[PDB]
């Protein structure tokens, strides 16, 4: 429960001793007022304080002062616990740091009046890693403790002999690096960070969790995914939250040595990591360090990977050391590294979602003052396929666009009055280069099932065949049969077959890996299917989308070799792990008859012509600023039954709204000529779009797809298709 | 299995019809002894690449007829699969109307 962990109030006083939570909170835990408890904080920071808790204050609010929240590295409204340490004493040597931002203006001796009358005969708790601003000599003076020998939960008294240090030096880079990472500084990847915490739960605070499991789950964790997604930031978060001795080495840094000196400091890093009983050692750029053994063209690379492969399993059960590696690409690594003995936890970071990008912008706009005008949500849902460094660059470019429209002077004229607008963010978003685009994305989309008309019985049966094994495991572990994995879609070439799988992924609430047609051919010529199915099994549960299987069958062997490898990896899928596969096709004459056989993609679903109310949900999305189509004859266009060839009634809707845009721009033209544009559309442009209406598919092809109703007759010759 | 896929991949004169020849080269690598036994399953005899059917190499050919109607008895008694048997029904009614009477997928009816 941790009942002492409650929120932080503002300053009622100044010094670290004079903080108050509640005298009942000194009464249930029975901690005395005089004892130096340890108020917890981020980056393992606990501070020594003779806490004067008062019952007249709010019992959930510690009265932490203005310079105390920087010392515990916590904010207002953060949970703080307490740890007693009665082992305090004073030594002759001490080290304090004045800072020229505060103390400069008054001089004298270094234990003079500027700290006397509040630490007269003090024996008050100072702490190494604590900086408190105390006003003295009509001037505010900060006091950072940098060195203390005798049990650093320590005591100093300026009426005794002080080892006073008088160098005023700025540490503003250290001030910005005082926190420098945190769990609050990581957003959008909470499941991955929770998994990382579950993996590193054993070296910190529970080393004796080996009678539960003797595996001590394996030394070696891989972080892979896109580049620039803050894998080093994740490593620093583990580094400063675990509190273990962190011994990271950069890969190019240990590659930059001469011949024979690559083992130098590489063996020494492991020999340094062997000493401390909590110890994590980290390596970056594994692809530069250890490539595939075919690409190891030089002898020094083979020497380096042999030295690493010796040093990994040659050291074992000593101070429970854990290695961790960050890479940008998983299959370029040497396959001898990733196995069951070493380097097994291939967790992936991945690009963030819209909620993830929103959280990244929320934690990036914390240390920046916006103009309080944007929503910070428009940029979130109109950025797609963005890495976190791209979002940092987008915020930087928006701030630079805000800067660029100001007069150049050195005073604080835009320092205090900084203002970033939505138009600056649109300008930064326009001049952006997101290199996470075209990557095989994983997401749960927002295609909102009511938008998809479809057919009711088809939607109901796909709801059965997808969700009802999944969301009812009691009707899937005790009653049922073998699940029919896979479903194929065919019909008219555009009639509502793409978004049905999207809606399935929406109201099944699963991941949706989609590839559309020639992406397989492009990624094969430019293996890849193995990585696709590895990502599909790693992001389980998921629904695969084989959109336009008809398009790759017109490549005809002339690169038909990939579809049998598709069916090779699809037949290498077990019935469990909750993966799902969907095939989509238009012209079923080249259907490649190994598809439809049982054990494979087998569920035939025929998509017919849509219903009369398919036009209604088109007006839900809206993007050209005038009020929507309303109070017109929606169903009477369906009564005329024109345009009644599958989908693509959105062509009629877009044509009518483009006529509306032409009407609006002509109203703007006459308004600009002469010096309420009738925003809502009337029926006339709908009538004119009805005049410029074409059928998308022929009635002969309707007869052809009617003849393809019993298209399950396979493994027979074509017979010329009379 | 899926020898008809290898048979159907002969178009594109990426042919890979010589992989069948590699298989038959490894087939006479097998002696008549060592007690290994090779089984070929196919669905289409016209494109069978008839160098395979040279005698002494897959010499016996078995034509599988239309299947027996009594698959529905043993498709559920011998495979429960977390659901009990179809109690108190007429199983002869299915073969009386001869539903799905060309090949399998009586298990798909189940
Ligand atoms: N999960 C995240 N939370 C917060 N900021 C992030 C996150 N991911 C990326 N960023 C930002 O993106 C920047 C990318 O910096 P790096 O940590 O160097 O990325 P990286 O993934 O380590 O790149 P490499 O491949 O290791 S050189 C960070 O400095 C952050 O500003
Ligand atoms: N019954 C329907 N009700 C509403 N909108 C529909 C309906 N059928 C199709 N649409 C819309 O028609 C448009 C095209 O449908 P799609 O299935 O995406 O065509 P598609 O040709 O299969 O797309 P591909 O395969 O990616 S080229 C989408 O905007 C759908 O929302």
């Amino acid at each position: 429960n941790r009942p002492n962990r409650l929120i932080v109030d503002e300053a009622i006083n100044e010094d670290n001793s004079v903080v108050s939570l509640s005298q009942p909170k000194m009464d249930e835990l029975q901690l005395f007022r005089g004892d130096t408890v340890l108020l917890k904080g981020k980056k393992r920071r606990e501070a020594v304080c003779i806490v004067l808790s008062d019952d007249t204050c709010s019992d959930e609010k510690i009265r932490m002062n203005r310079v105390v929240r920087n010392n515990l590295r916590v904010r207002l409204g953060d949970v703080i616990s307490i740890q007693p340490c009665p082992d305090v004493k004073y030594g002759k040597r001490i080290h304090v740091l004045p800072i020229d931002d505060t103390v400069e203006g008054i001089t004298g001796n270094l234990f003079e009046v500027y700290l006397k009358p509040y630490f007269l005969e003090a024996y008050r708790p100072i702490r190494k890693g604590d900086i408190f601003l105390v006003h003295g000599g009509m001037r505010a003076v900060e006091f950072k403790v940098v060195e203390t020998d005798p049990s650093p939960y320590c005591i100093v008294a300026p009426d005794t002999v002080i080892h006073c240090e008088g160098e005023p030096i700025k540490r503003e880079d250290e001030e910005e690096s005082l926190n420098e990472v945190g769990y609050d500084d990581i957003g959008g990847c909470r499941k991955q960070l929770a998994q990382i915490k579950e993996m590193v739960e054993l070296p910190l605070r529970h080393p004796a969790l080996f009678k539960a499991i003797g595996v001590k789950p394996p030394r070696g964790i891989l972080l892979y995914g896109p580049p620039g997604t803050g894998k080093t930031l994740i490593a620093r978060a583990v580094a400063n939250e675990t509190g273990a001795f962190f011994f990271l080495i950069n890969g190019p840094e240990i590659m930059s040595k001469l011949a024979g000196e690559s083992e130098s400091n590489l063996r020494k890093a492991f020999e340094e990591a062997e000493k401390n009983a909590p110890a994590i050692i980290f390596i970056d750029e594994l692809d530069a360090i250890a490539p595939k053994r075919e690409k190891t063209h030089g002898e020094v690379e083979r020497r380096i990977v042999s030295q690493l492969l010796t040093l990994m399993d040659g050291l074992k059960q000593r101070a429970h050391v854990i290695v961790m590696a960050a890479t940008n690409r998983p299959n370029s690594i040497d396959p001898a590294l990733r196995r069951f003995g070493r380097f097994d936890r291939e967790v992936d970071i991945g690009i963030p979602d819209a909620t993830g990008r929103l959280e990244i912008l929320q934690i990036h706009t914390k240390n920046m003052k916006l103009a309080d005008d944007v929503d910070l949500e428009q940029v979130a849902n109109e950025t797609h396929g963005h890495v976190g460094a791209d979002l940092a660059a987008l915020c930087s470019e928006a701030a630079l666009q805000a800067i660029r429209k100001k007069m150049d002077l050195i005073d604080a004229e835009v320092m205090n009055s900084l203002a970033v607008t939505m138009d600056d963010f649109r300008w930064a978003l326009s001049q952006s280069n997101p290199s996470a685009l075209r990557e095989t994305v994983v997401e749960v989309p927002q295609v909102t099932w009511e938008d998809i008309g479809g057919l009711e019985d088809v939607k109901r049966e796909l709801q059965e065949l997808v969700q009802y094994p999944v969301e009812h495991p009691d009707k899937f572990l005790k009653f049922g049969m073998t699940p029919s994995k896979g479903v194929l879609f065919y019909g008219p070439p555009g009639c509502g077959k793409t978004l049905l799988a999207k809606a399935i992924a929406n109201e099944c609430q699963a991941n949706f890996i989609s590839i559309k047609g020639p992406e397989l051919l492009t990624m094969w010529f430019g293996a890849n299917v193995r990585e696709i199915f590895d990502k599909a099994r790693q992001a389980a549960p998921c629904v695969l989308f084989f959109d336009e299987l008809d398009s790759i069958a017109k490549a005809r062997g002339a690169a038909d070799r990939v579809i049998n490898q598709i069916l090779t990896e699809m037949d290498g899928m077990s019935t469990k792990k909750n993966v799902f596969i969907i095939g989509a096709t238009n012209r079923p004459d080249i259907i490649d008859p190994a598809i439809l056989r049982p054990g494979r993609l087998d569920q035939l679903i025929y998509i017919p012509l849509p219903d009369e109310k398919s036009r209604v949900a088109i007006l839900k999305a809206n993007l050209r600023k005038s009020p929507v189509a309303k109070d017109v004859d929606l169903e009477f266009l369906a009564k005329m039954t024109n345009g009644f060839s599958g989908a693509d009634l959105t062509e009629i809707c877009q044509r009518a709204c483009k006529l509306a845009i032409r009407e609006s721009i002509e109203s703007e033209i006459r308004r600009e000529r002469e010096r309420d544009p009738v925003p809502e559309i009337r029926r006339d442009h709908f009538e004119e779009a009805m005049r410029f209406a074409r059928r998308s598919v022929s009635d002969n092809d309707i007869r052809k797809y009617e003849m393809f109703a019993q298209t399950l007759q396979q493994s027979r010759g074509f017979g010329s298709f009379r | 299995d899926e020898l008809d896929s290898i048979a159907k991949a002969r178009g594109g004169n990426g042919a890979a019809d010589r992989v069948i020849n590699q298989i038959l080269t490894e087939m006479d690598g097998m002696s008549t002894k060592k007690n290994v036994f090779i089984i070929g399953a196919t669905n289409r005899p016209d494109i069978i690449d008839p160098a395979i059917l040279r005698p002494g190499r897959l010499d016996q050919l078995i034509y599988i007829p239309l299947p027996d109607e009594k698959s529905r008895v043993a498709i559920l008694k011998a495979n429960l699969r977390k659901s009990p048997v179809a109690k108190d029904v007429d199983l002869e009614f299915l073969a009386k109307m001869t539903n799905g009477f060309s090949g399998a997928d009586l298990t798909e009816i189940c």
